[PDB]
């Protein structure tokens, strides 16, 4: 199990943006990635989340309809494509992988992350 | 402008009937009346009072559809006809409105929302009648030879059910779309006589509030009346203003002793 | 799909054999609530969704109104004045994998109870304690799913089980046709008429869209059958005095 993460550098406001991260390794149990933002001020805050066997996206009221998500099982692929880009956006992106031990309970892995920010 | 020239008959029922002369007491076109030569070549918002009949004449296929509704937006129930290929299309979700819907332009939906029923399946004149009515809508129609150079032909012919559909949308709005003749008529109850044929179409018919003859005719069930003296109707004035006189004192009726007494 | 993400599908305007539903496979729940399973083809109503869960068979009993568990409280609820029917069978062979299947998860805790026929997909951490937690899960900050543990090896009460629930005019069943009796006098019922008389054939010509037919004095005297369109005439068996 290995989070990798491309793409995301510095964009201007009103354009779009999309990133990218494989995860390599270790078959996982469940079928559940997400999207994470960590503003240089704040803490750890929800982008998107995908599970794939259900085939339903979630997303915060913050970002429900700017944010998209997307999964490409056969490459082990994920993707976010972000539009309406705004000041606010500027962050780091991690990449999340879960995985269930044997009781049933949730484990969470943590990508490097990706610096985006948004400037005029 | 333009007055009707015994113009938008329809068959009331499902009922076959023979050489027999009837009446009904449902909502028609009254004859001999104003209606609205618009000209488009434009399609504004007319409203919608319990009926409406529809013609057009062109030798291209000007006339797309319609977009009913009641308060036409992006945020209530609507619906939605047009022909834009060999197949027709319902919808009961719209919510998608504009400023401007003419419209291979398609510029008409912008979103959409909870739908419903698909029934996306299959000069001259081509006039129609639309009534909502118990729930139910239900429209009407005929095609017939025209050969004509400014408003409308006389004689007349009988308009037969096409389709219905349960929507139960309340409809208070009417428009149109275009890609030259396009009038507009309102409904009203009245009372009709109606005269059929041995195979059994209409072929005649008179009105009983025109004129008095007319009225003669409907109270003797005939279509000849010999000579003669008849009675008809009853005749009785309305009133015109209301006169309310009461008394002149004022004084507020004292019921907290009797509503929020202390002890009963 | 989960019971987490529970699937809902709507049905209007077509025609529902609910006898033959029972009768399609076999069922080890059938239970309805303000439904007489017996007159269930004897219904006439106009909105029907079916919602569709999985979950182990111990979590069964909570599926019904008036039911307190995690499943009823952070998963699915049904309101108390729920008229359906609810169904459920094993699912140990098709939706049970070899090997704690992960594939299904459900909720454990909320803020709050879910409203009746409310689905929560959010994915947000749980801060079970007064430490706050911001994106990260860890001390007393757990995931507000948790996987099934779903094996071939477990008891019935842990095996997976596929539940669907109905809930409750266009959706009607209709039945019984029959074949057709000429030159003599008997009772009979069209859509929508009745009466009694002997039926023979007729010369008449109707219209493409045209059903009964009257005389005057609103008598009827011509029907055309709606199998194979053919028309009929209406005259009563005799009567007379002695
Ligand atoms: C219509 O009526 C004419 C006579 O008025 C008759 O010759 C013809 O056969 C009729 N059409 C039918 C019965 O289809």
């Amino acid at each position: 199990v290995q989070l990798v993460e491309s793409g995301g550098g510095l964009v201007q406001p009103g354009g779009s943006l999309r990133l990218s991260c494989a995860a390599s390794g270790r078959t996982f149990r469940v079928n559940l990635m997400g999207w994470f933002r960590q503003a240089p001020g704040k803490g750890r805050e929800l982008v998107a989340s995908i599970n794939g066997f259900d085939d339903i996206t979630y997303y915060p009221d913050s970002v429900e309809g700017r944010f998209t998500i997307s999964r490409d099982n056969a490459k082990r692929m994920v993707y976010l494509q972000m539009n309406s880009l705004r000041a606010e956006d500027t962050a780091v992106y991690y990449c999340a992988a879960y995985d269930s031990d044997y009781d049933g309970r949730l484990f969470n892995y943590w990508g490097q992350g990706t610096q985006v920010t948004v400037s005029s | 402008y333009t007055n009707s020239f015994t113009r938008g008959v329809y068959y009331p029922d499902k009922v076959f009937r023979s050489s027999v002369l009837h009446s009904t007491q449902d909502l028609f076109l009254p004859f001999f009346s104003n209606v609205t030569w618009f000209h488009a070549i434009d399609n504004p918002v007319l409203p919608f009072n319990d009926g409406v009949y529809f013609a057009s004449t062109e030798k291209s296929n000007i006339i797309r559809g319609w977009i009913f509704g009641t308060t036409l937006d992006s945020k209530t129930q609507s619906l939605l006809i047009v022909n834009n290929a060999t197949n027709v299309v319902i919808k009961v979700c719209e919510f998608q409105f504009c400023n401007d819907p003419f419209l291979s332009e398609f510029r008409v939906y912008s979103s959409a929302n909870n739908c419903t029923f698909e029934y996306v399946s299959q000069k001259n004149l081509r006039e129609f009648v639309f009534k909502n009515i118990d729930g139910y809508f239900k429209i009407y129609s005929k095609h017939t030879p025209i050969n004509l150079v400014r408003d409308l032909p006389q004689g007349f012919s009988a308009l037969e059910p096409l389709v219905d559909l349960p929507i139960g949308i309340n409809i208070t709005r009417f428009q149109t779309l275009l890609a030259a003749a396009y009038y507009v008529g309102y409904l009203q109850p009245r009372t009709f006589l109606l005269k059929y044929n041995e195979n059994g179409t209409i072929t005649d018919a008179v009105d009983c509030a025109l004129d008095p003859l007319s009225e003669t005719k409907c109270t003797l069930k005939s279509f000849t009346v010999e000579k003669g003296i008849y009675q008809t109707s009853n005749f009785r004035v309305q009133p015109t203003e209301s006169i309310v006189r009461f008394p002149n004192i004022t004084n507020l009726c004292p019921f907290g002793e009797v509503f929020n007494a202390t002890r009963f | 799909a989960s019971v987490y993400a529970w699937n809902r599908k709507r049905i209007s305007n077509c025609v529902a054999d609910y006898s033959v539903l029972y009768n399609s496979a076999s069922f080890s729940t059938f239970k309805c609530y303000g439904v007489s399973p017996t007159k269930l083809n004897d219904l006439c109503f106009t909105n029907v969704y079916a919602d569709s869960f999985v979950i182990r068979g111990d979590e069964v009993r909570q599926i019904a109104p008036g039911q307190t568990g995690k499943i009823a409280d952070y998963n699915y609820k049904l309101p108390d004045d729920f008229t359906g029917c609810v169904i459920a069978w094993n699912s140990n062979n098709l939706d049970s994998k070899v090997g704690g299947n992960y594939n299904y998860l459900y909720r454990l805790f909320r803020k709050s109870n879910l409203k009746p026929f409310e689905r929560d997909i959010s994915t947000e951490i749980y801060q079970a304690g007064s430490t706050p937690c911001n994106g990260v899960e860890g001390f007393n900050c757990y995931f507000p799913l948790q996987s099934y543990g779903f094996q071939p090896t477990n008891g019935v009460g842990y095996q997976p089980y596929r539940v669907v629930v109905l809930s409750f005019a266009t959706v009607c069943g209709p039945k019984k046709s029959t074949n057709l009796v000429k030159n003599k006098c008997v009772n009979f019922n069209f859509n929508g008429l009745t009466g009694t008389g002997v039926l023979t054939e007729s010369n008449k010509k109707f219209l493409p869209f045209q059903q009964f037919g009257r005389d005057i004095a609103d008598t009827t005297d011509a029907v055309r059958d709606p199998q194979t369109l053919e028309i009929l005439d209406i005259t009563p068996c005799s009567f007379g005095g002695v």
